[PDB]
């Protein structure tokens, strides 16, 4: 045992609530939930409380790094005299190895808390588990279903602990449990506990570089005081006269996500006189590099969203937005040809100059509204889909069309629709003969006149003129057709 | 034989069979007809517009060379059907040149002047990638006794 | 047949007082082990500046004779990989030792970048659990690719470039430790050839004298082909199309520089040229680029390199 | 049947020792002060195709060891596989160990390395300095940007100069003693000109004009043979074309181009490449000349690098070479 | 420094093989009187402990109490190497980063040393003071193995009622046990104190893992409690085994 | 010419599966003596060298010397797909080219023909094995076999320390180490237990454990494992055969301490 071969981090960790700094109210909603979490499954968890806490049975913890969600975690849980199950990322989490050896831990009870104080009646909840899961993100070995399966079937307050809660992996835990979000301190919070520290430690701290300190490293603590520790060993005094060149060597390099890299990229404060110096190319092009999948389609997506601050004199926003888009359209012929053959993959920065830099600079100003998700992901899919239904009529009707699976959508169709669905609205139930008679000509059945429908689009919209007809021809139709044999 | 040469379009029907019938490239077929009494045939890159008589030339020389029993057991032919990638040209590429040439028979000793290497033509190497034709370097250099190269391309900038 | 050291490895650091790099940093560390609560830190510079060196001399000063027994160092060459971040690690995590008061044992994981993701995230809580007995330190050089908490959690130390006075005492060292005839413009012409590192320094200065004995301006830049990205540099800055046509000429095209390496380097200048605009950079960025997918497809001539520097002309004039 | 005189010139004539290797003077020099010394540090040769770097690393690990060079000498060239698995085991055990013959430091060669993923290189970066004492490591490579920075500046960089006149003047002169030959002043000059540094490409054209002798014992390879071989155009005619652009008209010019380039079979890609190294030499009055001559000609070439056309393409050279030749006036 | 020398390593082997599956770390505490070790399963919900006294040792010294904290693994691993016909040492000098395990052979001049590194757990040696328990049962242990081997093929639930001097386990598949006492064989001699009726639950997977211990002594004690952690003694030549179990919650 | 018709079919098998997946290339020369061959490994490390006089042979006669280069994967192929009670043959031919195998059996008419295209291995023929080695040991193949693979599972490097009537073999790794410390014993009643050791100096040195797993895999041919230790020497690992002998020369793993 020592006492100062500690880290700094751990003989000042919070011993206790009333010393976990900033977020009073995330963690007092959390310690009335986990207090009430028993009154609530008395109710079968059918019984929402005061704030719409009592219907959870499991917590979710997500907000910046280095802020108390694992020190808020295991405080609230030795409060209360519960039994600490932790695992983390160190441990081997799979849908196998998690129902092996931790939903036997789901509804038992503790074996070791039976032994720690039963001669006093301190409370009732001292025999009990709360699983605590750390670092959710973290699953590169089951890893967010069966762990959002756990939130359902499960008899022991279950606290999950994540960083980042829209990504799009970890979607499950939307509504199946109650989330709480931790934002990052102020410079209120922590000054306390900092002026304490340099007050025990023998080192002059002024009061008014705290918040600088919390300004360069954003909102981690821990960072702070590792910063501080770091720095006590030669130099005992960190004031204005030093604090420049602390914050310029410390500074964070987080990793940017595909909201905030539009919005920095689209800003037009980079692109200026001064501030070309101050954020050099060098940086926009990193700033792409930190994530090469989503910067280019986020740039496409919203790069005529915004109102522009560059342009030069004479030229207008449709011109600046043409050349952006020209400009996209030679990023795309580069990606394309670096995902390729050949694997050309030293051509990526022209990529990040061609798609996302230039676009950028050429259209940065102040953006109107808010950063809009990328569309292109969602349509390829449909597309894709699409082209599955629509190869499956076209090979279901090549005994007859002779034609290619592009020719049969853009003119056979429209006759189709005619054939088959007009007699449905002008004769009414007594057609039904007539339009069997037609796709038993082309071998379709139920399921591609459910799909032909969905295909015409402009003045053309089935999927409205189909609720339309009455529901008794809809229930006919499909029995005359599973009746007869073909 | 005759009846199947007769059953078949005009291009194949009257496709050269010596270095005679070629009569368009008269600077190339000399070197290759000067190869015949000499040994020293280096590695060949036929390039040029298309329909020219590359694939026409390099097989009547084999024929020439080997004759019509040694030629299918002395030559390997990649030209488009086969899987030419990084780990193809690696592995059976590499072992047929890495390989001893055959026995030839008395009767092809006798009749067609039998060089002591074999030969591997790459037909249209502009299809390659470039991992590919970069394994081919040193594989083409080592066993250079052994064996002996043929490309054939339409676009020589194509070829690294 | 004996074969000598070279002198970068011959005359490696085996003390950390020896180490010319940054000073506030390496007194840090000197302080930090003369004392001997090491917390964790995440080392990072350009190539050749003395991190893994001076981490080493920090363990073999901090452990001394445990040395063989308390610091179990991973390097690219060993695996990295998810099961032995999980087994080996953690089984030396745990390993009971019985140290000196203020020592700890360290874990030197180098070139931390080419890491996965998943071994971070795995590290994260080894590395805090067992503070008091592990004490983990990385040495990369983009601290960009480590993930946040991982670097969080440490101490970040950056490392800047060797100044050019830091580079001509080591050099002075060196050669009054090695008897060697020198001028001042030899020594001069060899740290601007080594662009600020020291291992290509010192491998240019090896080079040099045994090529000739005596370190003359004629000798270096006879056997040393000082840098490639400053010629570039000069010839995109020409004021006429001829000056600079006759630079990629003479200095690049006729040296034997491949058309690639060229487009590659002039594209990597221009990323970072002050100088100018941004609109004018940015088009010039694009036309080297197209230039560089014209390259890629084959075709590489001169012609090429020509009508990529001419655009570049017409757009910078006009 | 098999011998030494089977081999084409590219190989039959490789240097042996490094007293054999022309050219690149001021890297052999140090390279042999090198071994000599007793000191060999990591070695990277950068050159050009052709140049001489394989046959200086083999002379050298046969000058180092032995007549038997690749037995304790390990070479890792592009037939290999060259993953982070291989420079796992295989690399590591070899640096690891001993030899098995002799008593001396280990040497590893590995040839194009610019051929390797960027996780193989980033292992070897380690593993290349962990044990020095014993091995040494020649990165070979024709590319200097596939190679990251740190393993290039862990390597002393030795660059291979293309071959000047003399030294393929010297090697052709020695090729000649061997071989009974012999070869015209002017077409001296010619191959010289059209070698563009290759030591591949003038033993290569020199077996071509060889063997188009009909007798390479007592007639001589004049001018035109070496022109024919290649199919390169002459100085002569592509002056003349050139002239005639300039000076004529359309219609003559088309016709002189178009019997030019049938009279011998030229390419347009060797005459594009003829006039502009014939052009460059001009003195233009203007910028806004030479811009033009070079852009078009460029976008010419690359499109004739695709194959397109035949005559489009003539024409388009014709009118840009006349275009470009308007603002003079 | 510890030396303790065994007359044949087989029967550390079988102890080790008895429950080198439910846990993975193992703080084992030596005394003047014998060894004892407990470790808790890595979802803490059976403990398991044991205790050997000298009579299992052919030779045993102990100067000072010590605790080894080792893992099970890396100590089975070592433990294969070993043959049954060797005689077993463990050397353990103060201080002990290191434990060493010796294989001496009688008739060979073959010794063979292995050394282990310890690990660094925290000790938080918990009592086992005794808790009076309401029902206490003696059953052959290859029955009881065999009984919930049938029952863990139908599910993972087991209920256990011990009611007027009589035994059921129940899978939600039922098997009933009435005590019999008979003097000509002892082995099967079932035997059952009471006080009230018992009535708990318990999981497949920890009672699966219990019965692996089920080749060290013929005959097992279970004890139950409705309101503690049910108890399954195995008995040694010269010291015990015995296994926690954890309740299930009641619906 | 070259006719070997060997005795039975599966000894070429046995003999070929001790070096199956520990070298790829090998080439066989045959004289009037026997069968000779010597190939290294992929990384250079070890070295596999085969001696089968006429004595296994059946039959044998060979004219002059010939050199047979051949891969050992598509070898294995070939003595697959035979079957094991048939009679084995190679031939070749005057000129060294594509080597006949062929199976007959004793029974009824099967005559199974293979051909096996010869690869060019230049024929960089060693001469190893007249050095004076320090130490020499002998010892049950079992026993080598079973310390190695129970050394192996600690460490990837073993130690091999030959002391005064001493055989030390140690494993250091990062779980634990591990340390078999055996002595020269005759016994009268079993010959081939006794360990033998002859000694002049004392020699410690490193092997790989990848590479000894693959050397003991030769321990199905033969009993007696011998060992040659030597300083500045590859180690010779031999396994004697009833008419020849397969020996592995391993290289020492050298320390930086
Ligand atoms: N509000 C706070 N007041 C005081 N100390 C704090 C506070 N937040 C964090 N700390 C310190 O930070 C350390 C605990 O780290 P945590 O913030 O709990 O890590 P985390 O929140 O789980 O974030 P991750 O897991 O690294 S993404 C201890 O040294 C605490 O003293
Ligand atoms: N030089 C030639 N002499 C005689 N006939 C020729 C010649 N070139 C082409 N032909 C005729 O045209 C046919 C096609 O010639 P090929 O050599 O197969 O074409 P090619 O050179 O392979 O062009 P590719 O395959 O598109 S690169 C031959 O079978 C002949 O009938
Ligand atoms: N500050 C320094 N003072 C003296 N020698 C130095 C210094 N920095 C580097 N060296 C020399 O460089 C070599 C060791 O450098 P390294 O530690 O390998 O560089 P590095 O910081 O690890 O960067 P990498 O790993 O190559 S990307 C030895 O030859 C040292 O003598
Ligand atoms: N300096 C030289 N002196 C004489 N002959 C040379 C020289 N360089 C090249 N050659 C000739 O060219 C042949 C091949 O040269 P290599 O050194 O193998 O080419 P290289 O340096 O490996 O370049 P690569 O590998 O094609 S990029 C030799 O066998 C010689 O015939
Ligand atoms: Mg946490
Ligand atoms: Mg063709
Ligand atoms: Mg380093
Ligand atoms: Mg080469």
């Amino acid at each position: 045992v020592r006492e100062e071969d500690k880290l700094w981090t751990v003989k000042y960790a919070p011993t206790n609530l009333q010393q976990v700094c900033g977020n009073k109210g995330s963690v007092m909603k959390l310690k009335n939930w986990l207090a009430n979490w028993e009154n609530s499954k008395k109710n079968s968890f059918k019984h929402a409380g005061k704030d719409g806490s009592g219907v959870f049975r499991a917590a979710m913890l997500y907000g910046p790094p280095g802020i108390g969600k694992t020190t808020a975690a295991h405080l609230v849980a030795q409060e209360l005299g519960y039994d600490i199950l932790e695992q983390n990322a160190s441990d081997v989490r799979s849908k196998t190895l998690l129902n092996a050896g931790v939903k036997n831990a789901l509804d038992n009870m503790s074996v070791v808390g039976y032994f720690k104080h039963n001669e006093e009646a301190q409370n009732l909840n001292g025999k009990h588990f709360v699983i605590i899961m750390d670092e959710v993100d973290g699953m590169s070995g089951g890893g967010v279903g069966q762990l959002a399966q756990f939130c359902r079937k499960t008899s022991t307050p279950l606290i999950l602990i994540c960083n980042e809660r829209n990504l799009p992996k970890m979607r499950p835990f939307d509504r199946v449990c109650l989330d709480i979000q931790f934002r990052r301190p102020d410079a209120n919070s922590i000054k306390s506990r900092l002026m304490t520290i340099a007050i025990r430690e023998k080192f002059k701290l002024d009061p008014n570089v705290i918040d600088r300190l919390i300004q360069t490293t954003r909102g981690d603590i821990r960072q702070v005081i590792n910063l501080l520790s770091t720095i006590s060993t030669t130099t005992k005094t960190i004031n204005h006269e030093n604090i420049n060149e602390i914050s310029k060597a410390w500074e964070k390099n987080i990793a940017l996500k595909p909201f905030d890299i539009a919005h920095k990229m689209l800003d037009g404060q980079i692109y200026s006189d001064i501030g070309s110096r101050n954020f050099t190319l060098n940086d926009k092009i990193a700033l792409y590099f930190d994530d090469f999948d989503f910067t280019p389609l986020m740039i496409q997506e919203n790069y005529l969203s915004t109102r522009p601050s560059v342009l030069k004199p004479g030229q207008s926003h449709l011109e600046a937005v043409a050349e952006a888009a020209n400009c996209i359209s030679l990023g795309d012929i580069v990606e394309k040809k670096i995902r390729s053959s050949e694997q050309l993959w030293s051509l990526l920065p022209l990529h990040a100059v061609l798609s996302s830099v230039y676009p950028a600079s050429k259209v940065a100003g102040h953006m109107a509204g808010r950063i809009n998700f990328t569309a292109w992901l969602g349509q390829n899919s449909k597309s894709a889909k699409y082209y599955r239904l629509l190869q499956e009529i076209h090979y279901h009707t090549r005994l007859g069309t002779s034609t290619d699976k592009i020719g049969l959508r853009l003119d056979y169709l429209p006759t189709f629709r005619k054939r088959l669905l007009d007699p449905f609205l002008k004769q009414g139930a007594d057609a039904i003969s007539s339009v069997i008679e037609v796709m038993d000509d082309y071998y379709l059945t139920k399921e591609d006149w459910d799909s032909i429908m969905e295909f015409f689009v402009g003045p053309d919209v089935t999927t409205a003129i189909i609720k339309k007809i009455p529901a008794t021809v809809k229930s006919g139709f499909t029995r005359k057709y599973n009746s007869m044999t073909h | 034989a005759e009846q199947s040469l007769a059953q078949q379009p005009w291009v194949e029907k009257y496709r050269p069979k010596n270095l005679d019938e070629v009569t368009a490239q008269d600077h190339a077929v000399t070197v290759l007809k000067k190869t015949l009494k000499s040994a020293n045939l280096p590695h060949m890159l036929f390039y040029g517009p298309p329909g020219t008589g590359k694939t026409s030339t390099i097989l009547a020389l084999t024929k020439e060379l080997y004759g019509p029993d040694l030629m299918k057991s002395r030559i390997l032919e990649l030209n488009a059907s086969d899987e030419r990638g990084i780990s193809i040209v690696r592995e059976k590429v590499k072992n047929f040149a890495r390989l001893t040439v055959s026995k030839p028979s008395k009767h092809d000793l006798e009749n067609y002047p039998c060089p002591p290497y074999k030969i591997i033509i790459l037909d249209e190497a502009d299809s390659m990638t470039a991992d590919a034709q970069s394994a081919l370097r040193r594989t083409m250099e080592t066993y250079s006794g052994v064996t002996r190269f043929c490309l054939i391309c339409n676009y020589v900038t194509r070829i690294i | 047949l004996s074969l000598q050291l070279p002198w970068v490895e011959k005359y490696r650091p085996q003390v950390l007082s020896d180490i010319v790099g940054n000073k506030e940093t390496i007194d840090r560390l000197q302080q930090i082990a003369k004392d001997g609560n090491m917390p964790h830190m995440i080392i990072s510079g350009m190539p050749g500046i003395g991190k893994t060196t001076s981490v080493h001399c920090l363990a073999h000063e901090l452990l001394g004779r445990s040395y063989a027994d308390g610091v179990l160092e991973l390097n690219a060459s060993d695996d990295r990989g998810i099961d032995v971040v999980r087994n080996q690690i953690k089984h030396f995590a745990q390993k009971k030792l019985h140290l000196p008061p203020g020592k700890h044992k360290i874990v030197i994981l180098d070139e931390a970048d080419s890491m996965t993701a998943g071994a971070q995230q795995a590290l994260r809580r080894t590395m805090e659990l067992y503070s008091n007995s592990t004490r983990f330190a990385f040495a990369c050089n983009q601290s960009n690719k480590i993930i946040e908490p991982l670097q969080s959690r440490c101490a970040i130390l950056r490392y800047s470039k060797l100044s050019d006075e830091d580079v001509l005492k080591r050099l002075l060292q060196i050669i009054k430790l090695e008897d060697v005839k020198y001028t001042n413009d030899g020594l001069e012409a060899i740290i601007f050839t080594a662009e600020g590192d020291m291992r290509q320094a010192i491998n240019n200065l090896q080079s040099t004298v045994a090529g000739h004995g005596l370190v003359n301006a004629d000798n270096v830049f006879k056997i040393v082909d000082s840098p490639h990205p400053l010629i570039v540099k000069k010839m995109l800055l020409a004021s006429n199309l001829e000056d600079s046509i006759q630079i990629l000429r003479t200095d690049l095209w006729k040296k034997g520089y491949s058309s690639i390496d060229i487009v590659t380097t002039s594209f990597r200048v221009t990323k970072n040229l002050a100088q100018v605009k941004e609109s004018v950079r940015l088009e010039m960025i694009k036309e080297i680029g197209l230039t560089h997918m014209r390259i890629l497809e084959g075709v590489g001539t001169y012609l090429q390199l020509a009508s990529m520097l001419a655009k570049i002309h017409k757009l910078n004039n006009k | 049947k098999r011998s030494k005189e089977n081999l084409p010139w590219v190989e039959k004539y490789r240097p042996e020792t490094l007293d054999e290797v022309y050219g690149q003077n001021e890297v052999i020099t140090t390279v042999r002060k090198f071994v000599d010394e007793g000191k060999l540090p990591h070695l990277l040769f950068y050159g050009p195709p052709g140049t001489g770097k394989t046959s200086t690393i083999v002379a050298l690990a046969r000058e180092i060891y032995g007549k038997n060079y690749s037995n304790m000498v390990l070479e890792l060239n592009a037939s290999d596989d060259r993953g982070i698995d291989v420079v796992r085991n295989q690399i590591k055990d070899f640096a690891s160990t001993r030899q098995i013959f002799s008593k001396g430091f280990k040497l590893i060669i590995l040839d194009e390395a610019d051929a390797m993923t960027n996780a193989a290189q980033n292992a070897l970066r380690r593993v290349i300095e962990r044990y020095t004492k014993n091995t040494r490591f020649c990165v070979l490579a024709n590319y200097a940007h596939k190679l990251t920075p740190a393993l290039l500046s862990r390597c002393t960089r030795f660059r291979f100069q293309p071959l000047p006149q003399e030294a393929i003047e010297r090697r052709i002169a020695n090729v000649l003693v061997h071989e009974k030959l012999k070869l015209s002043p002017n077409a001296e000059k010619a191959l010289i000109e059209l070698s563009n540094g290759d030591m591949r490409r003038v033993l290569n054209v020199l077996q071509s004009c060889k063997a188009t002798l009909d007798n390479p014992d007592e007639d001589e390879i004049s001018d035109d043979v070496i022109y024919e071989c290649c199919g390169a155009p002459r100085p002569s005619d592509l002056k003349a074309v050139l002239k005639s652009i300039l000076e004529d008209d359309w219609g003559t010019a088309h016709y002189t181009l178009n019997k030019v380039r049938s009279a011998k079979g030229l390419a347009l890609i060797d005459l594009i490449e003829g006039i502009v190294k014939i052009l460059e030499d001009y003195e233009l009055q203007n910028e806004e000349t030479r811009v033009h001559l070079l852009t078009k000609l460029a976008d010419i070439e690359y499109s004739i690098s695709k194959g397109g056309n035949d005559q489009i393409q003539g024409s388009a050279v014709i009118g840009a070479i006349k275009a470009s030749f308007e603002n003079e006036t | 420094m510890l030396e303790a020398k065994f007359e044949e390593a087989s029967l550390f082997k079988r102890i080790i093989d008895g429950f080198k599956d439910c846990v993975q770390l193992v703080n084992f505490q030596c005394k003047e009187d014998g060894i004892i070790a407990q470790a808790v399963d890595d979802s803490r919900v059976l403990l398991v402990s044991l205790e050997i006294g000298v009579e299992a040792f052919q030779e045993y010294r102990c100067d000072h109490p010590v605790t080894l904290g080792m893992d099970l693994t890396s100590l089975s691993k070592i433990l294969r190497c070993g043959n049954n016909t060797d005689t077993l040492t463990l050397i353990a000098d103060n201080t002990p980063d290191s434990i060493i395990l010796l294989f001496e052979d009688t008739k060979k001049d073959r010794i063979a040393e292995y050394s282990l590194k310890l690990m660094d757990i925290d000790a938080d040696f918990l009592k086992i003071e005794e808790l009076q328990y309401d029902s206490t049962l003696s059953l052959p242990s290859s029955e009881f193995s065999k009984i919930v081997r049938d029952l863990s093929q139908l599910s993972d639930s087991i209920n256990i009622m011990i009611t007027k001097e009589t035994i059921k386990f129940v899978a939600d598949g039922s098997v009933i046990i009435k005590p019999f006492v008979d003097m000509e064989h002892p082995e099967t001699s079932i035997k059952l104190e009471m006080d009230q009726p018992v009535d708990l639950t318990f999981g497949a997977k920890y009672l699966l893992d219990i019965i692996k211990g089920s080749s060290l002594s013929d005959r097992v004690g279970i004890r139950l409690s409705s309101e503690a952690p049910a108890l399954f003694q195995f008995d040694l030549k010269s010291g015990f085994l015995q296994f926690f179990l954890a309740p299930k919650f009641n619906d």
